[PDB]
């Protein structure tokens, strides 16, 4: 354990950034999404429709 | 100003007779009738105009081309017209003319014949025309600023109707909507010019005193295109307030700032409801600066207004709807409107005093009211490659 420490002295901090972390981008990704999802619904309802003049 | 009022005496069926004496010595009687293409259930989407086609062929006391004839022997000018929520049919003519002007019109709101022979010609008629119809860019934009502004109700809806049912339509189905939208406390019988009140009243009481006694607006976009064409038309608007609220005022002075090409500004009022907004020709290649032009436009009344171009758009408006001594059809025009959806004849004084009370506060707070961060009806029809799609105009919607 000890041997360990001294390679890694952060081991505990970075595993404390690490979480918070995860949130922080648990909580961004979903609405980062939502809002590819806002910008991108206009296309994806979209309805073309050809109409030749016949 | 000594403005003639407009004395509306009411009759039993409700014709709601109204008028507004004037010394010119002609005068134009019409009938307005709260009945449009809003009324219609998608089954009848045509009946209105089909009945305005066949509204002059005759009725049974003036068979073929009598009406015509007569109307066109006293020397009058008969004209006819329907909206999404109104139709008119009026004459203009030497007033001596009333007591004849008035019989002819009861014929054609009441006793009118619609000859099944008739019938199927105008339905070429108005069939082929609308086959034509198609040259007029500016009703197309119009109609579908309308269709993509009022998806899924009786709003979108043309009032020429779709080519389907125009060619489905008969006698029976005509006869409805002219005995179901043509009764007497939905009609006004509006007379501007050279005419007596009294008069016109008792001719009202001999003739036509017989007559039978959610809309939403949806921010979409629709594109056709079509590169063929050398011009671009693209309109734009917002949910307009309606045609009661007081506020429409205030977005006539702002209508009345604005004034790339032919970039006019409408608005167009149903009840509550309308469009607000603009429509502009241009060549492809710079619709989209036209766009962001217009859009820098509407946004410097919201936030940056100035007395002085306030004063410029008030005094626009003043000069403009005055509908007095304009001549006896627009008066009576006018007229014919106030009473069918304000219920009574706004004065002019009136309507000076609404003026004269909008300043640049309430103008911007009115415009940042209907214009900021709304979302807009698009409707392009042309080489429209280049107007930008929904989210840029969306941005383009605020600052």
């Amino acid at each position: 354990t000890f041997l360990r420490w001294a390679s890694e002295p952060e081991h505990d901090h970075r595993k404390r950034m690490g979480l918070k972390m995860l949130l922080m981008m648990g909580l961004l990704l979903p609405l980062t999404y939502a809002m590819k999802r806002h910008k991108w619904s206009v296309l994806k309802s979209r309805k073309l429709a050809y109409r030749p003049p016949k | 100003q000594s403005v003639p009022e407009t004395q509306v005496s009411i009759l039993d069926n409700g014709l709601r007779v109204a008028s507004e004496q004037s010394s010119h010595a002609t005068c134009t009687v019409g009938v307005w009738i709260d009945a449009g293409s809003r009324y219609e259930t998608e089954k009848n989407n045509g009946a209105g105009y089909f009945l305005e086609h066949l509204a002059f062929k005759g009725t049974k006391n003036r068979p073929g081309n009598a009406l015509e004839k007569e109307v066109e022997s006293i020397g009058a000018h008969l004209n006819a017209y329907s909206t999404r929520e109104h139709t008119a049919y009026l004459i203009k003519a030497l007033s001596k003319d009333l007591p004849k002007v008035v019989e002819l019109l009861a014929d054609i709101v009441q006793n009118s014949s619609l000859e099944d022979s008739q019938i199927e010609k105008e339905r070429d008629v108005i069939l082929r025309e609308m086959q034509e119809n198609d040259a007029s860019m500016q009703n197309v934009v119009f109609d579908y600023l309308h269709a993509t502004a009022f998806q899924g109700t009786p709003l979108a809806q043309a009032v020429e109707g779709p080519s389907e049912n125009v060619r489905r339509l008969s006698r029976t189905d005509l006869t409805d909507y002219l005995n179901r939208h043509y009764k007497a406390p939905r009609m006004v019988l509006a007379a501007a010019g050279g005419v007596e009140h009294q008069q016109l009243l008792d001719l009202a009481q001999k003739h036509l005193s017989s007559v039978s006694r959610p809309c939403r607006f949806t921010g979409s976009e629709i594109r056709h295109r079509d590169d063929a064409l050398p011009l671009a038309h693209v309109a734009i608007a917002v949910e307009g307030p309606g045609w009661a609220n007081p506020d429409n005022v205030t977005l006539q002075v702002a209508n009345a700032i604005i004034g790339c090409q032919s970039f006019q500004t409408f608005n167009i009022s149903y009840s509550d409801t309308g469009l607000l907004g603009a429509h502009f020709v241009c060549d492809a290649m710079s619709i989209d600066d036209m766009v962001f032009f217009l859009q820098g436009q509407w946004m410097r009344l919201c936030t940056s207004a100035t007395e002085s171009e306030v004063t410029r758009g008030k005094n626009i408006l003043r000069n403009a709807l005055v509908s007095h001594l304009d001549g006896t059809t627009p008066v009576c025009e006018d007229i014919g409107r106030s009473l069918l959806t304000y219920g009574r004849r706004i004065p002019l004084a009136e309507w000076e005093s609404r003026i004269q009370e909008v300043d640049a506060q309430m103008l911007r707070d009115i415009c940042s009211k209907y214009f900021y961060d709304q979302c807009p009806a698009v409707a392009g029809y042309g080489p429209i490659e280049q107007l930008p799609d929904y989210n840029r105009i969306r941005s383009g919607m605020f600052w």
